[PDB]
RNA sequence: UCUCUGUUCACGGGAUUGAUUGGCAUUAGCGGCGAUGAAGGACGUGCAGGAGGACGAUAUGCGUUGUUGUUGUGACGGUGUCUGAAUUGUGUGCGGUGUGCACGGGGACCCCUUGGACUUAAGCAUAUCAGUAAAGGGAGGAGAAGAAACCAAAUGGGAUUGCCUGAGUAGCGGCGAGUGAAAUGGCAUGAGCCUGUGUGGUAACUGCGUGGCGGGUUGUGUUUGUGGCAGCAGCGGCGAGUGCGAUUGAAUUCGGAUGCGGAGAGGGCGAUGUGCCUGUAGGCGCGGCGGCUUUUUUUGUGAGUAGUGUUGCUUGGUAGUGCAGCGCGAAUGCGGUGGUGGAUGCACCGAAGGCUAAAUAUGGCUGAUGACCGAUAGCGGAUAAGUAGAGUGAUUGAAGUGUGAAAAGGAGGAUGAUGAGAAAUGAAAGUGAAUGGAGUGAAUGGGGGAUGUUCCCGCCCGUCUUGAAACACGGAC
RNA sequence: CUGCGUGAGCGGGGGUGGAGGGGCGAUAUGUGCAGAUCUUGGUAGCAGUAACAAGGAAAUGAUUUGCGCUGGACGAGG
């Protein structure tokens, strides 16, 4: 009855679940001193790794650059390492992604 | 005469009481307890949702598993005589 | 009946020294007064199921 | 099973504490006050009591009574004085209960071993007076 | 009320011939229950004695053979010697069994240790 | 006297007001059973004992250690009748007759198997509910997953798991009712390794034992922590500062003074509280238990599999999205994939052996909280409640809180005592006694007047219905 | 018992009671009863009514006398 858009609502199954937290203030701050207490139990050597700079992929997204995964075995060997030596430095490497482009090779 | 005058009649009695849970179910002609389900080495599934909570872990004494308990917060050190072989 | 078996016997044996009222020297005290048993069983009321 | 160090400020919690602790706790939460001429040899306040101990009534109808303890009932917080009765409908007395925080002490009693609860409490006290006293005048520097 | 310190001086024998003069006068104070003729504190002081008796006895036999293995490792010893911890911590592999490594791969890791730093800014 | 109706006192019943060692919710940690005999069951144990609770022939409790003089208690260790997987058994490994392991309990959350109907489609059969409930097997503090035979079409990204966007979209569907993804982009957390082809100038290897036996050439190849670094929980103890006046049964009330504060959280005390007690803020002392942390040189492979014809199930997957039975059954400069069946270019990858923290889920237990309920509410259960009681059995299942500050005391009557007070408060329905008025008319109501009545008006409410005072239905209070 | 308000309702006085109770603005709702053959508890009329019992006697009753017909053992069940 009206004039309305028609609805699709989907509650017509009875196994369907709800899920809430109710308090995310204090899930929020204990986290946040598990990632403290990480930290100086790696004392000296600081919890997270250095990354490269990427691309992304398509021609919507072409012309913005981004944090990867990690750097290859021809940007580590030209930077004067061998990436089983990188690795104890907290670098990351990743041997999965291909070197095609001589300008991003070089920021890297 | 299947009313009133029926009952007058039943007097044999087919159970006796349950070696394993004390109740008044073990069936003689067919070797079967109703409640437990004895002699299967496990015990029958419960009839219904409030069965469940009338005889489970809890509803008895716990003899050994409260002792059990006190000891696994101070490490299972055991009787201080035997400690010197361990 | 004369004829039962041992474990029959043992059971109403317990549930006979079971029917039994509070003791004199408890209710006289000061802190057990107006207190009865209340846990009582009549043969011909109640039955105990063997 | 000790409760009278909870974190909680909840009501039912703390009532619970009062009215159902061990009777290692009734004890200490029958405690009582020292006088001022016997706050100078201890160095410290509140001593739990025990009987024969004097003591002296503060409010109520036997306001000013001085007396030695009879009986104590530490699960029902009670304490029996004597010279602090009713006569029944028989022309009998009987001992009126009282409540352990409205006593003071004067002149405890020294015999079962007692002597020596009082001596290790004053040790601890003024050695913890010291621990305040340098973290104090350094935090002078502070 | 004997006390358990004085038990401590005697044999394993010696206890044992001092637990039946307990049963002796317990069967007298039982005849004694039966004439309305027994103390209010009779029964259960020479009951609680008996217990004390019994215990010490047993932390002297324990001691006979505290010395009669004084090496053996904990796995062959008496299976009534052994710790009694839980069923699913005497089935666990111990802290050495988990770390250990092939002789093969830990050669790969020899020229390439473990470094100490500390990044700043 | 009886019937109806005023007034006062006494009953009857348990509403109302105020309390509460109980319930309910959210959040943080933990997730700790068993052949070294569990969970559950039966029977027993006190000088004088029935229920409950506690305990096991060492029985209404024993030892060590702390605190106590007390009906004593805290923390830890020992004992534990007869039963029950209940086993002096059955299956199986290593040995060669010795010695291990599995079984039961629980199952909210997790993995695997099997598998409904009610219901929606305004009927109903494909469809939907739903691969959900119930049933069965197997694990843990989490589990499962996981290091590209990937996604794509740019100047490309780069293991798994969770959340937002994409999106109620692309699509599937008696194209009906309905049903329904993913990649990219943005965040959290981040980590990668082991093996089947290892010497030949001599197995360089290891389970048992004290320089030996067993295995192994049809192929074994396994040093090391009372040391360091970081953390988590528990136990014990010390802990500042007060006195007068008025009212009261009693004051924390009211009126002058005088102090403490890294402590004015909360609770008790004859009543409404910063100095009456307990704690509180904040320092000291003592156990315990974990996580990281030791790196001799090595080269090469995964077949009754992948695929495929046919048959059955499943997915948004549309002409396989995935899985299985039966039958056929591969390759070695070779093999697989690119949202429409097949061909051919170009792009991108290496399956058919093994292991892997963290971010995610959740009955119960323990801590901390709350615009939650206040005895017909809140859990069935504020008490000797899964009890009393019912049923052949599987099962089923209640009702019941309050003397007082203090026992200072009552309990057939009368006379009395104690207390601030005879003692939680004590509504309506209905009743007894006394006393005022009226009546032989069913009663009760409105107008107008009056210490009852006399004149006028007035059928019993709610509901369905064209239409109710109805011989229409529901309604004793 | 008495005042104010068209009304829903709000005040004051005298007994009883023996510990707490309100106004005004915004905000959160398990937010207002005569009925449902409504739920649970208590209570009327009917009505001192229906129904049931009052077994042969002798001042007394271990004595005298009058009437009825199941009586005694084993098992199940208690
Ligand atoms: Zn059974």
């Amino acid at each position: 009855k009206g004039n309305h858009a028609l609805p699709n609502n989907h509650f017509r199954k009875t196994s369907l679940k709800i899920r809430i937290h109710h308090d995310p203030e204090t899930k929020a701050r204990v986290m946040a001193e598990k990632k403290l207490r990480k930290a100086k139990a790696l004392f000296p050597m600081p919890l997270k790794k250095l990354r490269p700079i990427v691309r992304c992929p398509t021609i919507k997204y072409n012309r913005n650059e981004r944090l990867g995964r990690g750097f290859t075995a021809a940007e580590c060997e030209k930077a004067g390492l061998d990436y089983r030596h990188a690795r104890r430095l907290g670098i990351a490497v990743d041997l999965r992604r291909r070197d095609t482009n001589q300008e991003a090779f070089d920021k890297n | 005469s299947k009313g009133t005058a029926s009952f007058g009649k039943k007097n044999k009695r087919n159970t006796e009481m349950c070696r394993r849970c004390g109740r008044q179910s073990y069936h003689k002609q067919k070797n079967s307890c109703s409640s437990c389900g004895y002699p299967n080495p496990k015990m029958r599934n419960p009839g219904s949702i409030k069965a469940r909570r009338r005889r489970t872990i809890g509803t008895g004494r716990m003899r050994y598993m409260k002792r059990e308990l006190r000891a696994a917060k101070n490490g299972h050190k055991g009787d201080p005589i035997l400690r010197t072989l361990w | 009946g004369s004829r039962k078996t041992a474990l029959v016997k043992t059971r109403l044996m317990r549930a006979l020294k079971r029917n039994r009222e509070i003791p004199a020297w408890k209710r006289m005290m000061k802190e057990h007064k107006g207190e009865y048993n209340r846990a009582r069983r009549h043969w011909r009321s109640k039955k105990l199921k063997i | 099973k000790n409760l009278r160090k909870q974190k909680t400020s909840s009501r039912r919690k703390q009532r619970k504490a009062h009215f159902a602790c061990n009777d290692g706790e009734k004890r200490i939460r029958s405690s009582a006050r020292l006088s001022r001429e016997l706050r100078k040899e201890y160095g410290f306040r509140t001593f739990p009591l025990r009987t024969g101990d004097t003591v002296v009534v503060k409010g109520g109808k036997f306001d000013g009574k001085e007396g030695v303890i009879s009986k104590i009932n530490y699960r029902d917080y009670k304490v029996y004085i004597e010279g602090c009765f009713v006569t029944k409908n028989d022309g009998t007395n009987a001992l009126v209960p009282i409540y352990p925080s409205k006593l003071t002490i004067t002149k405890f009693f020294l015999e079962n071993g007692r002597k020596e609860q009082l001596e290790r409490k004053k040790r601890a006290r003024e050695h913890g007076m010291e621990i305040l006293r340098k973290r104090q005048e350094e935090v002078v520097s502070n | 009320k004997i006390e358990a310190s004085a038990l401590r001086q005697l044999g394993i024998k010696q206890i044992e011939e001092r637990a039946a003069e307990i049963k002796a006068d317990l069967a007298a104070l039982r005849q004694k229950k039966n004439s309305g003729d027994v103390g209010a504190n009779d029964i259960k002081t020479a009951k609680k004695n008996l217990a004390r008796a019994l215990t010490v006895r047993r932390e002297k036999i324990l001691e006979e053979l505290v010395e009669a293995y004084r090496g053996t490792p904990v796995s062959k010893l008496p299976k009534e010697l052994r710790p009694k911890l839980n069923r699913s911590k005497r089935r666990a592999l111990t802290k050495t069994q988990l770390r250990r490594k092939t002789r093969r791969q830990r050669a790969r890791m020899s020229k390439f240790p473990r470094v100490i730093f500390a990044y700043n800014e």
